[PDB]
């Protein structure tokens, strides 16, 4: 025989014949797994970037204004770990880009923000690509296939060099155009490869490759690279796409897309899914929710920042019931982390007025002794906890431990029971008067 | 010594534990993580005392327990005494579950005893009890769990396989039944309702035959739908059922000595986690 139940402070006792009391008290497994999360500090920051307005049908906090963007989470942690490369990503392709300077109309700036964005996203790709390549060119015993390899670091230069060094000059020049997008160039580099794709007795692997990438269309081809998706990361080629691809035709996003649709990336890995969800565009919610039921790449924790970010900045959009879905999630997660201010701040990104009034009561009035303790717990309850539910709750707490000032702002009997001076007697019929 | 505690429960604060036993015997502890320092013993059933359950300390401290002398024994504690201030017996059998309403009906209590009953007492003005009972289940009832609500519910697992829910109506002024479930092939042992104010309602009723079947009501009117947990039988017979306030997590406490634990999906089904 077993028994087992869950606690108010959602955690179970089982029979344990082990301790003293006949079970124990399980600290219940926490999904939760992000350290900077069990440090006060974080979360008192994160405050300060929110704007808190009760709400239009009942007087319950909810956010009306996050200024929470990828970018923040990163100084938390290590600039070596996945995590921190998931959170970078998603900081160059969803956080907003600022231009300082001032442009002569806002289509301009537009295209300038597009190129910026663009142009860390491929440092940024060539930054993970990095070594995987550079082993590759060390064991090349071939000038042509490295000149193409520098290519694969988006290094134009040193293939120019490569090039130029190796005797091969004219090659050297047509490399230069790589990053220019000319149309021009793009159709006659096609032409050149048609011509040889048609007779052309011999013309070397690398070359034509290299031709391929000055076509704009290296793999959507007829002289495709596709079969590089047995030699190279996914990412390598997307990186190919990016930076030749046809850049200024498209928006980064239909770019990403374009290749992506040329080829399936792993279910698991979730650089992968972050570029799904970006290409995704105009239904980003609807290949999240694919995301959801097939991989469990991307955590409670960031599914909620990700939704609540591309809410707040206007990036995206996302139902009330799949961001409150998200909220919830993440909210019970920090809750069995005995995490309650945290829950409790997360709580409060709930639309539904009615949900989000229980579960901050019922937090409350449940847990109102831990929540009163320092500054970083009183900002806390100064969230816009309603007046009435943090002295009622503390009321609470008085009858169950054996509190009149709270009275005051049946039950009134029982206290009048338990004074039985005369100014204290005056104080309290000047209150019932009130 | 203590072989074979039946149940324990935690206050509304989790600062006081009280486990009761087969001795008969009803022992409070303050909790104090690793240390639960004993600070009382209560004597008074004739019989091992199957389960106990705190009140909502908006009632004081009370605590309603019930064991196999067929008593249900109402206890508080008074200036740092306890004292057993009122009974409630009008069951003919052993009373095995004793589970607490929502504090907004009341100080109601919810009794289930083997003689086929289920009794909700209330606690008047002189404090004295009000019952107002009803016939369950045929061959017996071995758990009865509350259901919060915002029209009043409660679920019973029966002798006979069957889980009910029944609700409060001011025509009958007795609790009538409003639909019963069948889906066990042998003592329906524990029910449970989830306090999930959520799009829908969740049921995990555990039982005999090493089963745990998860009636999901879609809302108020379509009825509920049938899921066993798993496809396979457990590998020894399965006892509690219990779920998470925040979370809709389940823990379920089959006579295998672990607790496993499950967890709603995207698919809707059920999946392990721990």
């Amino acid at each position: 025989y077993t028994f087992a139940k869950f606690s108010t402070g959602s955690m179970l006792l089982t029979k344990d014949i082990v301790g003293k009391s006949g079970v124990s008290i399980k600290r219940l497994p926490t999904e939760l797994q992000r350290k900077f999360l069990f440090d006060d500090v974080y979360l008192d920051k994160e405050i300060e970037k929110v704007t808190i307005e009760a709400r239009k049908s009942n007087p319950y906090p909810q956010i009306s204004e996050s200024s929470l963007l990828f970018k923040d989470a990163l100084d938390y942690m290590e600039k070596t770990s996945s995590d921190y490369n998931l959170w970078k990503l998603s900081s160059i392709l969803f956080d907003p880009v600022s231009y300082p300077y001032k442009t002569d109309n806002d289509q301009v700036k537009m295209a300038l923000l597009k190129k910026e964005r663009h142009c860390r996203l491929t440092s940024w790709i060539v930054s993970q690509i990095g070594p995987e390549i550079e082993e590759k060119i060390r064991n090349s015993s071939n000038e042509i296939e490295q000149i193409f390899l520098y290519l694969l670091l988006n290094d134009v230069v040193r293939a120019s060099k490569l090039a130029i060094e190796s005797k091969n000059g004219h090659l050297s020049v047509l490399i230069s155009y790589l990053g220019s997008n000319d149309p021009r160039i793009r159709d006659l580099a096609e032409l050149q490869l048609q011509k040889w794709s048609t007779g052309g007795c011999s013309i070397d692997k690398n070359i034509s490759k290299i031709y391929k990438l000055l076509s704009g269309s290296p793999f959507e081809g007829l002289f495709s690279l596709k079969e590089l998706e047995s030699e190279f990361s996914w990412l390598c080629l997307l990186n190919l796409t990016l930076c030749y691809g046809q850049i200024d035709e498209y928006s980064l996003e239909s770019l990403v897309q374009s290749h992506l649709d040329k080829f399936s990336l792993p279910y698991d890995d979730p650089i992968g899914v972050i570029f799904q969800l970006y290409a995704a565009n105009e239904n980003t919610e609807k290949l999240y929710k694919e995301v959801r039921q097939r991989t469990n790449a991307l955590d409670v924790q960031f599914c909620w920042y990700l939704i609540q970010t591309l809410r707040f900045n206007g990036t995206r959009v996302f139902s009330k019931e799949t961001s409150d879905e998200a909220t919830f999630a993440f909210a019970a997660q920090l809750e069995f982390a005995q995490l309650h201010g945290h829950s409790l701040f997360v709580s409060c990104f709930l639309n539904d007025d009615k949900a989000a009034e229980d579960t901050i009561k019922r937090l409350v009035m449940r847990e109102i002794t831990l929540l009163r303790a320092s500054t970083n717990d009183h900002i806390l309850n100064r969230l816009k906890i309603p007046s009435q539910l943090i002295f009622n709750a503390q009321a609470l707490k008085d009858r169950y431990e054996g509190s009149e000032v709270q009275n005051l702002l049946d039950l009134a009997e029982m206290a009048i029971v338990t004074s039985l001076v005369q100014n204290n007697e005056l104080k309290t019929l000047r209150e019932i008067l009130n | 010594h203590n072989e074979l505690i039946h149940d324990a429960v935690l206050d509304y604060y989790g600062k006081r534990l009280a486990t009761c036993s087969s001795d008969k015997t009803i022992k409070i502890f303050e909790v104090e993580g690793e240390t639960h320092k004993l600070i009382d013993t209560l004597t008074g059933h004739e019989g091992p005392v199957w389960r106990v359950d705190w009140a909502h300390p908006k009632f004081g401290t009370i605590l309603a327990s019930c064991s196999y002398d067929g008593k249900v024994l109402i206890w508080k504690e008074e200036n740092g005494r306890w004292s057993q201030i009122a009974v409630h017996a009008v069951h003919s059998a052993s009373v095995n579950s004793v589970q607490w309403a929502p504090h907004e009906y009341g100080p109601l209590l919810l009794v289930a005893s083997s003689d086929g009953k289920v009794s909700v007492v209330e606690f008047k003005e002189n404090g004295t009890t009000s019952p107002i009972i009803i016939d369950a289940h045929a061959i017996g009832v071995n758990s009865a769990s509350w259901a919060p609500a915002t029209s009043r519910k409660f679920v019973t697992g029966g002798a006979d396989n069957l889980v009910k829910i029944w609700k409060y109506n001011s025509d009958a002024q007795t609790y009538v039944l409003e639909s019963t479930l069948e889906g066990h092939s042998d003592w329906v042992r524990d029910v449970a309702w989830s306090p999930t104010v959520l799009l829908r309602s969740y049921l995990a009723s555990v039982s005999q035959d090493r089963t745990c079947i998860i009636w999901t009501q879609d809302n108020e009117q379509g009825p509920w739908k049938k899921t066993l947990l798993k496809e396979e039988k457990f590998p020894d017979v399965l006892w509690r059922a219990s779920w998470s306030l925040s979370g809709n997590v389940l823990a379920l406490s089959g006579g295998d000595n672990k607790v496993t634990l499950w967890k709603e999906n995207l698919e809707g089904k059920w999946e392990p986690a721990g």
